[PDB]
RNA sequence: AAGCGCGCGUAGGUGGUUCAGCAAGUUGGAUGUGAAAUCCCCGGGCUCAACCUGGGAACUGCAUCCAAAACUACUGAGCUAGAGUACGGUAGAGGGUGGUGGAAUUUCCUGGAAGGAACACCAGUGGCGAAGGCGACCACCUGGACUGAUACUGACACUGAGGUGCGAAAGCGUGGGGAGCAAACAGGAUUAGAUACCCUGGUAGUCCACGCCGUAAACGAUGUCGACUAGCCGUUGGGAUCCUUGAGAUCUUAGUGGCGCAGCUAACGCGAUAAGUCGACCGCCUGGGGAGUACGGCCGCAAGGUUAAAACUCAAAUGAAUUGACGGGGGCCCGCACA
């Protein structure tokens, strides 16, 4: 069966990043919608598109660079099994800090830059690089 | 130039079958029509207009281009539409190694330079088979009398058969242009030209677009 | 399967806003009636284990449908365990 | 080197979906400590270094306390996608019981009488079942999926150590049968010899009922499950689209195959039935021998099986691939090599 909601979306776009398709649609949750909103603010994707009907869905409009697109890999860290609840002193600066390292906290599912300057740690979700 | 009545006249909108196609030419299929796939006729218009812009802005900048139209049904005009142009060309058996085996084949051009006594004279048995092999060079070296060292631009016709000639071109970095049909991939060519190369009269719609434009690049200089 | 007269008969007490054929009154107790009448062919055919692997497949799924009624509705569970000749 | 042969599923691990609540995990600060020593820096001293201490740093730890609510558990009401059922319709060597068959062949005898066994064609890179497995004809009592939709359930979920059934054939039980072959053998021809392949002969066996063994080159040498990433050509079952006469295209699915990119791979090659990208879980591996063997436990009437070691011993065994050589390997060709 399917066992993890957001690892099912982070896999399904990377094989579409190496494919020639642009609009990815899947049955989505609020959990998958709160993740999608933060990396369009980091310049990676745009227009998450809650379908706003019954069985609501996410149409993430991923951008292309010329040739190889903008997101090489999305590495899951906290999958559901070993779920990597991590503090604020130990946040991962993924690729020198050029990965933004989104971490689920109480006051927001938020990048590692604002996770440290307002100090709450928690679920280190995925590599965005 | 860009007008439809000779764009529609011969062979262009025809294409390869739904049995025979690569979906990388899936941006260039204008409807399915009797199970053969149609060149996309409306964004053709920027591409083979840019095929005449880039060919003249370096002919005024002193390049020299090669013509690989290496097909049996298409080598006829390639001897004719590249004679009106000042370009080197080869239309029958691209020898695998041109512009890579070059400093070997640089001195494999000369069977006429070294026999400027007897081909003007008639050494009968020992000079006939040397002069029967005098067309063994210009069968593949037909336009390769003038070379200038290494080529600067490259224009291809048949990507599907001679995929070598583009993997020759990407192996250096020489800019690639050429007509592509829905059978092969439009990938490896730098900027695309969608268009058929299976009809015979569809060939010289671009080859007489070259001889129109090759003087219109030399006029700037 | 079950008899064409019977499979439409036994639903007549499973109704509970009668358009339900989906609540576990139906998939227990059509399926309990599947348990109680298809015992017959085993006595003649005891050399075919293909037909009682379906029995253990749904008497577990009956118990799985008993398992959800352990927490969701204990009161209507008494209509199942008190009736049907269970246990 | 390594996927149990596969199931049902106990604990457990993890768990679609929404609001609200809790504050156990998670997050921050507060306070007591985490002894001193040791260590880590700045030093002070031995004339210098050890050594000696002073100062701190460090001690990722522990409970208590208040603050937080994105996510997890838990709690409650739900939501319909996962999963199930009410309705036919076929497809289908599912599987079993009892019969009815035919030709050979075999065995008799004057073409008939007699009984065993597998059922040419239909046969299919076909179906069916979790798997093992399974084809003459015929009824009879019975499975699970597919699909066409229409109804309803409200995650009821998948996986699962143990646990529990069920697993090809030679077997040996406990009773019968009886053709051909043939395990067991006798010779015949053969070689230093047959104890061999060839030759003449035949009981155990396959069959049946119950029961036991639980073995495998159980092999697709690929655990189950779901998700997603170019294709193209046959082929199986539905269904709908289709100018329609189908000679049939297209589409739609659930199986079964070919070839190929992206992709991975040590390579062979896999390639939407992955051997990719992933996720949950399970089984399994740690150099070759010793060894799947001893000993102990369990099962079997026995043959044995299952779980499973070290002592010793060797610096290598192994995998795919390439050149050369070799071949009682094939295929062409050359020469009095063959007349």
């Amino acid at each position: 069966s399917m066992q993890d909601p957001l690892a099912d979306m982070l896999t399904r776009i990377r094989n579409a990043q190496m494919a020639e398709k642009t609009v990815v649609s899947m049955p989505s949750s609020k959990l998958k919608a709160a993740v999608a909103k933060v990396l369009k603010d980091e310049g990676y994707i745009a227009d998450f598109q809650i379908s706003s009907e019954v069985k609501p869905q996410l149409s993430i409009e991923l951008k292309y660079f010329e040739g190889k697109p903008v997101i090489e890999e999305v590495k899951r860290i906290s999958r559901p099994g070993l779920r990597q609840y991590k503090s604020v002193e130990q946040l991962p600066a993924v690729r020198g800090g050029l990965g933004v390292s989104i971490v689920s906290t109480n006051k927001g599912v938020m990048t590692d830059r604002a996770a440290r300057a307002a100090g709450v740690g928690g679920e280190v979700l995925c590599t965005v690089f | 130039q860009v007008n439809m009545r000779d764009m529609l006249k011969a062979g262009v909108h025809f294409g390869h079958q739904t049995r025979y196609w690569n979906p990388k030419m899936g941006k260039f299929i204008f409807g399915a029509r009797n199970k053969i796939h149609i060149i996309n006729l409306e964004k053709t218009l920027p591409m083979f207009n840019e095929a005449l812009t880039f060919v003249e802005r370096l002919a005024a900048g002193k390049n020299k281009i090669l013509f690989v139209g290496t097909k049996r049904s298409a080598g006829k005009i390639v001897r004719e539409e590249a004679a009106r142009c000042g370009m080197p060309y080869v239309d029958h058996r691209w020898l695998g190694g041109m512009l890579t085996n070059y400093k070997t084949i640089r001195q494999s051009i000369k069977r006429l330079r070294d026999l400027e006594t007897q081909s003007q004279d008639g050494t009968k048995k020992e000079a006939l088979m040397r002069s029967r092999d005098l067309e063994k060079l210009e069968r593949s070296l037909g336009g390769i009398k003038d070379m200038g060292g290494l080529p600067d631009a490259l224009f291809v016709i048949d990507v599907d058969h001679e995929r070598i000639a583009i993997t020759e071109a990407n192996k250096l970095g020489i800019p690639v242009i050429g007509v592509v049909d829905t059978n092969s991939s439009p990938e490896g060519v730098d900027y695309v030209i969608p268009g058929n190369d299976d009809a015979i009269r569809a060939v010289q719609l671009y080859l007489n677009s070259m001889a129109e434009a090759v003087i219109r690049g030399k006029q700037g200089a | 399967a079950l008899s064409v007269e019977e499979k439409a008969q036994i639903v007549n007490e499973y109704k509970q806003a009668e358009g339900d054929t989906g609540s576990p009154e139906v998939q227990v107790a059509l399926l309990s009636a599947n348990i109680n009448k298809l015992q017959d062919h085993f006595k003649a055919n005891g050399k075919d284990h293909h037909s009682r692997r379906g029995l253990i497949r749904m008497v577990n799924q009956r118990r799985k449908l008993l398992d959800y009624l352990k927490g969701k509705d204990v009161s209507r569970y008494t209509a199942l365990i008190g009736r049907l000749g269970l246990r």
